[PDB]
RNA sequence: GGCGGCCCCCUGGACGAAGACUGACGCUCAGGUGCGAAAGCGUGGGGAGCAAACAGGAUUAGAUACCCUGGUAGUCCACGCCGUAAACGAUGUCGACUUGGAGGUUGUGCCCUUGAGGCGUGGCUUCCGGAGCUAACGCGUUAAGUCGACCGCCUGGGGAG
RNA sequence: CCGCAGAAGAAGCACCGGCUAACUCCGUGCCAGCAGCCGCGGUAAUACGGAGGGUGCAAGCGUUAAUCGGAAUUACUGGGCGUAAAGCGCACGCAGGCGGUUUGUUAAGUCAGAUGUGAAAUCCCCGGGCUCAACCUGGGAACUGCAUCUGAUACUGGCAA
RNA sequence: GCUAGUAGGUGGGGUAACGGCUCACCUAGGCGACGAUCCCUAGCUGGUCUGAGAGGAUGACCAGCCACACUGGAACUGAGA
């Protein structure tokens, strides 16, 4: 997946949470357990586990409602070399005002919504909803 | 169902088919009537409809129709040109609007109202 | 208040001058990659110590002859 | 006080051995004023009979669309071969400006605010067969809460 | 592409491995570098058996023909400008993909090796399994559903190769 | 503006299929004619060509030389590659795009703002002033960048290990 | 396929001020497939015929540039041609 660091997170979790599994497992990485931290607070997952602290892995507990993915509508837009940056007033506003998207700015990863309330701009990681 | 046979003649009755060759600038013009022709035997029995040629730098020669009523459409005149090839006529590709200059056309035909430009009868 | 360019030591001919030509850092509105096109950094050298393998830092001074304004500072990157 | 409308038919009549053969079809919808809508198809020997066999089929129970209150909150995927399709909500006050090629799928229950006309195909059988299966795949206001917590 | 006998030398690719030692020396490419089915140019010839052409008798509404004996070239090719078409996942670079089991196969760890392979495991190939995706034939995770670095090609009829 | 004097003194064009739109009574034989996508005329032509009624709108009606409309299309901002057109048999290396991934680290691009530019008719919104629609304008605003600096550390590039 | 005062040193000069802007000399240096030659047809810009608009497109309101007013090339005179 080294051509697009960290994209194999979003792909693997959407396969994951369609594939009838309660679980999906990988190694950790600079921005992926960050994305996990947002999802548990946004509760689109049941839980995650950071496992093996000396050099850990990344385990998400998937929300198998109806046997269909909670993320089936997701879109990872931003990509390698050709980044996508947007001001505090350009930031996403999605599904007629229901929300959400995930961005990256000067204070971490957070949602569109959280980045708006901060008054910030940033990188457009994924329209989630 | 077999396209290089079908394409010609299926079902339509206005059809596209026309062939309108050369351009060089625009298709409308002023038309020095260059020389007047009165001839060429055909099954359409084409009397009095005296076509002319037109000196225009186009790559090949070109010719134009009497447009409508008005016998004295004279070869020294410089009336106006537009497109529209009536099925009656080989070789031609445009017809005149022949009402300007000394040409008249419309002698007294009261029905022309805006169509060619005429004043009212005893109303 | 000096502009301090990242000059790679790429050519020598003259005694008290060199050329340290890198890419022109004044961008335009294009695709999404770096501003990769060169510029003619003629430098009035006096000590030749950057030689052939170094990366110099250069500053703004008088062109006392044709396009050779800049002067040297130090070694940003050591001889390779 | 239920609602009944048609949307499409075939000219279906052909050469054979042999002279000419003919047939007669429909595609129809039904609705209940409390946000409920449904569809289906029929055939008969006679045209107003191919409507009845269709509309008796459209009467199967009628899916409750998530409507809170004069508009709707999410554009459900009307997945098809290349239709695509996605509706566009509007802010509760402006009307049902949607594709009259299919609009009776949303009109029969009364729904005042939704638009989008027929984005990838101008054949009603395509944007019909697509819309009803997005409408059964939906979620309540109460479901999206659980989807993002507990 | 492309041979089939087995073999002397030069010994493509392998690629299964105890290890040993340096640390991305790495992927994938245009114009190019080579190779390059059908074919011309060949320069001298090697010159079976068949069969386009070559030669005829025949069956003739004209056969300008198939036969059917005769029949070359094609058989291949030292050397070598070889573009090149029909070498279609109608389709390249690939990394994760771990509900999987079912065969064709093949190097192989472990068994009182009592066995017609039982407990297993990587590869080279195919069978055809969900949630999705979803026209109708259905395709169902490596595969078209997400996801990505371009070296492209993609400018609509007729203009055309 | 205020008294007298009269509805006085002021309106027509496309036309009339079906397109937004209202039709017959007939003529001439693809006569003569519209020729824009359509559609029309091959002895019963709904708009061609005469007429009678009424229609679309009222200083306005048809229509024109073209380009985009609807229609989605050269797409950093917007993409199809079984399809139109559509991974071009084939890859020696030379430039190029993507170079592993995290700690200690930086802030040049990323973002937030301080202050400046874009004096005046905007586009976007309100408030008026002429009798007032116009018109004539006042007020508020918003102008990605550029400058010159206070910050903030998740991406883009790096430095060390 | 392109360089001539062009490219770099040397030093004369003299420009309000940079310099092959340039004389002369020592000398062969400058660029090129990360577009060196050479040209198509273009007035350009705030604005906007048309606004989700991203594109098709136009310089011509007001100036802002020019550039002139016979084809003009040019010096004189005037703060200002």
């Amino acid at each position: 997946s080294m051509q697009d660091p960290i994209a194999d997170m979003l792909t693997r979790i959407r396969n994951g949470q369609a594939a009838n599994k309660a679980a999906v497992t990988m190694p950790s990485s600079k921005l992926k357990v960050a994305i996990a931290n947002v999802l548990k607070e946004e509760g689109f997952i049941e839980d995650f586990k950071v496992e093996g602290d000396t050099k850990p892995e990344l385990e998400l507990t998937l929300k198998y409602f109806q046997g269909k993915a909670v993320v089936e509508s997701i879109q990872r837009v931003s990509r390698p070399g050709l980044r996508i940056y947007k001001r505090k007033d350009e930031l996403p506003k999605v599904m007629a005002g229901l929300g959400i998207a995930v961005v990256s700015t000067s204070k971490g990863v957070m949602t569109d919504r959280a980045a708006r309330q901060a008054g910030l701009g940033g990188e457009i990681i994924c329209y989630v909803a | 169902a077999t396209v290089n046979q079908l394409v010609r003649k299926p079902r339509a009755r206005k059809v596209a088919k026309s062939n309108v060759p050369a351009l060089e600038a625009c298709p409308q013009k002023r038309g020095v009537c260059t020389r007047v022709y009165t001839t060429t035997p055909k099954k359409p029995n084409s009397a009095l409809r005296k076509v002319c040629r037109v000196r225009l730098t186009n790559g090949f020669e070109v010719t134009s129709y009497i447009g409508g009523e008005g016998h004295n459409l004279q070869e020294h005149s410089v009336i106006l040109i537009r497109g529209g090839r009536v099925k009656d006529l080989p070789g031609v590709r445009y017809h005149t609007v022949r009402g300007a200059l000394d040409c008249s056309g419309v002698k007294d035909r009261k029905q022309a109202r805006s169509k060619y430009g005429v004043k009212r009868p005893k109303a | 208040k000096i502009r301090t360019l990242q000059g790679r030591v790429v050519s020598d001919k003259m005694e008290k001058s060199i050329v340290v030509a890198i890419e022109r850092f004044v961008k335009h509105p294009i695709y999404g990659k770096f501003i990769k096109r060169t510029t003619k950094l003629h430098v009035h050298d006096e000590n030749n110590e950057c030689g052939i393998g170094d990366v110099v830092e250069i500053r703004e001074c008088r062109p006392l002859s044709k396009t050779k304004s800049w002067t040297l500072v130090r070694v940003v990157e050591k001889a390779v | 006080e239920l609602q009944e409308k048609l949307i499409a038919v075939n000219r279906v009549s052909k050469t054979v051995k042999g002279g000419r053969i003919f047939s007669f079809t429909a595609l129809t919808v039904v609705g209940d004023g409390n946000g409920r809508v449904g569809f289906g198809y029929g055939k008969a020997r006679e045209v107003p009979a191919a409507i009845q066999k269709a509309m008796e089929k459209a009467r199967r129970n009628m899916i409750n669309v998530a409507l809170n209150n004069g508009t709707l909150q999410h554009p459900v995927k009307g997945v098809h071969t290349g239709s695509r399709v996605f509706m566009q909500p509007a802010s509760e006050g402006t009307g049902i400006i949607a594709g009259g090629a299919m609009r009776a799928v949303l009109e029969v229950a009364g729904v005042h605010n939704v638009l989008a006309k027929a984005y990838g195909s101008t054949n009603p059988i395509n944007v019909v067969r697509a819309t009803i299966d997005g409408l059964e795949n939906m979620n309540s206001p109460e479901m999206v809460a659980a989807k993002r917590g507990k």
